């Protein structure tokens, strides 16, 4: 009964997820991309001023 | 689509191969294996499947 | 719920037609009252195809 | 192995100390033929870290 009325899913995300410290930690792991950034060429930059 | 894991890893594995399964699954249940109440199967059955 | 009747494999196992089902029938709590289960052979959930 | 005896709270259980055990103990089958497990609350497997 209690784990057809989500009662046991209920408990499960407020003893790990809701004491957590990394809070809103998954959000973090979403962004993936690939190009060149300023960081990789800065010195050239820093050679023109 | 949302449908059960067990199909939804089936359909993944048969032409035209077009379709996947992303993240992990939302509730939890089980299969079980059903005899009538009060039969002599029900304890060598059980022990069987562990 | 007008007839009080079984139907499937859930019905031949009340009214004594079947001896055992062997199949992927679900473990629930309406089911558990009128026949008995094993462990769980195989754990499953919702999941999503795309 | 030598002596034929439980510990833990499998042991509790079977020589009468306790009635009920509410804790994270592992449905396994030498378990199974001495007490009663319940359907299962939680699933698990092995699992990686990095
Ligand atoms: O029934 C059992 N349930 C168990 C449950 C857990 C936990 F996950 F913490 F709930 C653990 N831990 C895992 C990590 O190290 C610390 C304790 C051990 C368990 N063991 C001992 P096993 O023989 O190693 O499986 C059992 O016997």
């Amino acid at each position: 009964k209690l784990s057809e009325q989500g009662v046991l899913d209920k408990l499960k995300n407020k003893w790990w997820y809701d004491k957590g410290e990394c809070g809103a930690k998954d959000s973090g792991s979403k962004e993936k991309t690939s190009a060149l950034s300023l960081s990789n060429v800065a010195g050239v930059f820093y050679i023109l001023v | 689509y949302l449908l059960e894991s067990t199909m939804n890893e089936y359909i993944e594995q048969r032409k035209p191969c077009d379709t996947m399964k992303v993240g992990g699954n939302l509730d939890s249940k089980g299969y079980g294996i059903a005899t009538p109440k009060g039969s002599s199967l029900g304890t060598p059955v059980n022990l069987a499947v562990l | 719920a007008d007839t009080k009747i079984w139907n499937g494999m859930v019905g031949e196992l009340v009214y004594g037609k079947a001896d055992i089902a062997i199949a992927p029938l679900t473990i629930t709590l309406v089911r558990e009252e009128v026949i008995d289960f094993s462990k769980p052979f195989m754990s499953l959930g919702i999941s999503i195809m795309i």
